[PDB]
């Protein structure tokens, strides 16, 4: 039943034809449903009146079908164009659209083929087991104020560590890893460390 | 209730997520035996330890692979007006 | 006037000289006895999907 | 009289020559979208012949017209639950803010839902809902009450202000929100360093632009 | 006379189910267009012009209304700028530094280098630089000092 929404289009549409054959059954105050009924047992100035009656019916069968056909028709174009859509941007390429192809960080998509629609199996990136770590905006050195280059400061309760945002990869704190902005008089929330200069010791 | 009359179902004041809907906000289900009547919940509550200097950090991840079903194109159909209605 | 219908007295008023209500949906909600000249609401009997 | 297509305003290119902005504002427009509609649904059987029998059998010499248009409306009315979820379900936990909402100087109290009402709305969706406003035919009601759709913008809300992006691709995960507006700046091309050295600046700057949605929406 | 009544009522009804069931689509439209701007600027942030209010976006906060959502788009918009000359590229010593990020620019007498959305001047050091090809080839490319740290 996952695969419901094709089954339900496929339904839909056999269900509107199906409806369509059975108006020629109705004879919509005709005197038969039947057109030979009409034509062989009434004189023509009469079988004229009740075969427009069945012409009439039959037409505006038609043409209700037709409209609600059309409009279906709208429906899937647009379903068509978004499915067009995901394959170039997740299948032909990396989607940074949140939740526009699966739950999570997209990685790739794959498409399959499916009788009337396309299948995309989307792969995507989900973070799980997480921990809290004490955090802070900047860390404060020789007076200098030093924000992480690409990343969050973060400390285990005894050590200040620089750690990429969407995976706890703790690095140590180094003047590569962070860059200089201002004093440390002006940032909020600002805690004291030590920076380490990887020249210092080769100096 | 709003939705109309429901006979058959017993209400309880037990909130599940939803199953059958019947609308405004009550849904029904079947447990074990009988079928109850509920105001549905919308979700587990969870509330996240929100603190000025407090970050969680993932560390590890899974790969995750979801389906996505689209309709593409339908039936290909086409009727001759000439022929259907009249013969 | 004709209609199928639950009638009942209602806290309304006509001038003396109207026999009926109309809403503005031309659907007759209200009349006047011809004998006993009070107003009765008329509601629809209830219906809908089971 | 010919209208104007706007202000003539040319740039003053050279081909040695850049402008760079010296300060920012942060400015906060609202845009509205319908997700739903009313579920109207008629009887086409009561519509045309209400209680008469004799025209009841002429209708039924029209075969399943009736039974296409009641269809047809159904179909229209259960949609409406689809959009109506497909919009604000998108969350999979009901999340709230803590007790001390304090998120750096950032006020979200037009934002968040008021405790003290009877209807749990943000003093902003108390204006938006304000603002705006038998013959075989009923009225279904939704699925999803006002009191729930509430309750899942509260949600979406919650999770924005304290855990940023991370609850919508995953778990939900704590940051301090000026950090999360940090790495917000960092994500149009500012250096993250502008939002704290500007902070106070910055929280002021959105507290005024929020003031100012719940005011323009009343007044216009 | 009935018969005529009820072709009437009918072809009505069909009218109201009809134009009723395109308008369905058009919300349906909008809805769709609801939910992509839900999930994509308030369950992350837009990197898309114009998507979610003018300016770059920084965030969003949906609120509930009657049949349908309503978004607070907060976006950062620069405010006041400045003019200042500009260079693709800066002349060392021989050899032809380029900036990291950001851009290089020179307030008439002194050349630094700063990030596009927000004037705020660097020294042009090698940290915010790199080299590529000879002072030779770059058009408009401009003579100053690079500080090696
Ligand atoms: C924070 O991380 C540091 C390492 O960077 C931890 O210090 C080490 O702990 C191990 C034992 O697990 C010792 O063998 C090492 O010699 C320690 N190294 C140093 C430099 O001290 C520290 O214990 C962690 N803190 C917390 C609270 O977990
Ligand atoms: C980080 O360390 C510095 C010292 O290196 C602290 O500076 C002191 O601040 C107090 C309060 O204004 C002054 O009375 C002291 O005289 C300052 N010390 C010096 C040497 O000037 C700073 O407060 C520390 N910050 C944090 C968050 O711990
Ligand atoms: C968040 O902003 C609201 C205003 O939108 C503040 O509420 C006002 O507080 C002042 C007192 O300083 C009262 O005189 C006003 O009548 C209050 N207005 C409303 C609508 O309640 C609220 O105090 C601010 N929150 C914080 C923590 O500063
Ligand atoms: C950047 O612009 C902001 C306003 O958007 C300036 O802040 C205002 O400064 C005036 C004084 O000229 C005060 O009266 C206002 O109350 C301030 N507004 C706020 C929200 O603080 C800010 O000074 C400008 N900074 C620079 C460097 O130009
Ligand atoms: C370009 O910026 C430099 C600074 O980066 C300006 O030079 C400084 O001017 C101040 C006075 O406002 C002096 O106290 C400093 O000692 C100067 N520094 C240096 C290195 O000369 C310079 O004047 C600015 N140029 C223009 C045209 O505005
Ligand atoms: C940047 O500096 C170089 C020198 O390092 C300049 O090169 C000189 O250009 C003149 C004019 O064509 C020649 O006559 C000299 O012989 C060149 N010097 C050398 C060592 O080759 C260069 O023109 C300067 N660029 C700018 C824009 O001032
Ligand atoms: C964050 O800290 C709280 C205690 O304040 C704890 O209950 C919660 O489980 C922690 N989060 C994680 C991911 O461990
Ligand atoms: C965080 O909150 C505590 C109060 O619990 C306060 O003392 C501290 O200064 C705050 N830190 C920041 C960066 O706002
Ligand atoms: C369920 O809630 C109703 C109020 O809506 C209350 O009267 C009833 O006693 C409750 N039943 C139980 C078992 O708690
Ligand atoms: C009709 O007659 C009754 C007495 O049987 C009287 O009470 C009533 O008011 C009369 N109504 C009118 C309109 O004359
Ligand atoms: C830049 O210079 C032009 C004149 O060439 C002037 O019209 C424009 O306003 C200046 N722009 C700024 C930001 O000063
Ligand atoms: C800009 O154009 C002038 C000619 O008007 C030319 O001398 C100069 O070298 C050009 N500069 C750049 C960066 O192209």
């Amino acid at each position: 039943s996952a695969l419901g929404k094709l089954q339900d289009v496929v339904n839909q549409n056999a269900q509107a034809l199906n409806t369509l054959v059975k108006q020629l059954s109705s004879n919509f105050g005709a005197i038969s449903s039947v057109l030979n009924d009409i034509l062989s047992r009434l004189d023509p100035p009469e079988a004229e009146v009740q075969i427009d009656r069945l012409i009439t019916g039959r037409l505006q069968s038609l043409q209700t079908y037709v409209t609600q056909q059309l409009i279906r028709a709208a429906e899937i174009r647009a379903s068509a164009n978004l499915a067009a859509t995901k394959m170039s941007e997740c299948v032909l390429g990396q989607s940074k659209r949140v939740d526009f192809c699966g739950k999570g960080y997209h990685l790739m998509s794959f498409p399959q083929s499916a009788p009337h629609g396309v299948v995309f199996l989307h792969v995507t990136y989900v973070p799980a087991q997480e921990k809290n770590f004490t955090t802070a905006p900047a860390i404060c050195h020789d007076g200098k104020a030093h924000f992480p280059r690409e990343g969050v400061f973060v400390s285990n309760g005894t050590h200040w560590f620089v750690t990429q945002r969407n995976f706890y990869e703790p690095q140590i704190i180094t003047t590569d890893n962070t860059f200089v902005s201002g004093n440390c008089d002006v940032v909020i929330g600002i805690v004291n460390n030590t920076v380490y200069d990887p020249l210092q010791p080769e100096l | 209730t709003r939705a109309g009359c429901l006979i058959g179902a017993e209400h309880v004041n037990n909130s599940y997520e939803c199953d059958i809907p019947i609308g405004a906000g009550i849904c029904a289900s079947y447990q074990t035996q009988s079928i109850i009547a509920y105001t549905m919940s919308l979700g587990a509550e969870n509330s996240v330890a929100y603190s000025n200097n407090s970050i969680a950090i993932p560390t590890n991840f899974t790969i995750s692979v979801t389906t996505e079903i689209l309709p593409v194109s339908m039936t290909k159909t086409s009727v001759d007006c000439t022929m259907y209605i009249c013969g | 006037l004709t209609g199928t219908g639950v009638l009942t007295e209602s806290n309304k008023k006509f001038l003396p000289f109207q026999q009926f209500g109309r809403d503005i949906a031309d659907t007759t909600d209200a009349v006047r006895d011809p004998q006993t000249l009070e107003i009765l609401d008329i509601t629809p009997c209830s219906f809908g999907g089971v | 009289y010919t209208m104007s297509l706007g202000a003539e305003n040319s740039v003053a290119y050279s081909n040695n020559s850049i402008a760079i902005p010296t300060n920012f504002t942060i400015s906060v427009t609202t845009e509205i979208l319908p997700v739903s509609m009313t579920k109207t649904s008629v009887d086409c059987t009561m519509y045309i012949c209400g209680d008469s029998t004799e025209c009841s059998n002429l209708l039924l010499q029209y075969g399943s017209f009736c039974t296409q248009l009641n269809r047809a409306l159904t179909g229209i009315a259960v949609e409406q639950d689809k959009n109506t979820q497909e919009v604000f379900a998108q969350v999979k936990q009901i999340y709230k803010t803590p007790p001390i909402k304090d998120f750096g100087g950032f006020n979200f109290s037009q934002i968040l839902p008021d405790p003290s009402k009877p209807s749990k709305r943000s003093p902003i969706e108390d204006l938006l809902f304000n603002k705006v406003t038998f013959n075989g035919l009923t009225v279904l009601p939704p699925l999803l009450t006002d009191e729930m759709i509430a309750q899942y913008t509260s949600a979406l809300l919650a999770g924005t202000i304290t855990s940023g992006w991370t609850f919508g691709a995953g778990p939900a995960l704590q940051i301090p929100f000026p950090m999360q507006m940090a790495y917000r700046f960092n994500g149009i091309g500012v250096t993250q360093n502008v939002l704290y050295e500007n902070q106070k600046l910055i929280a002021n700057q959105f507290n005024s632009a929020i003031g100012k949605i719940q005011d323009s929406l009343s007044s216009t």
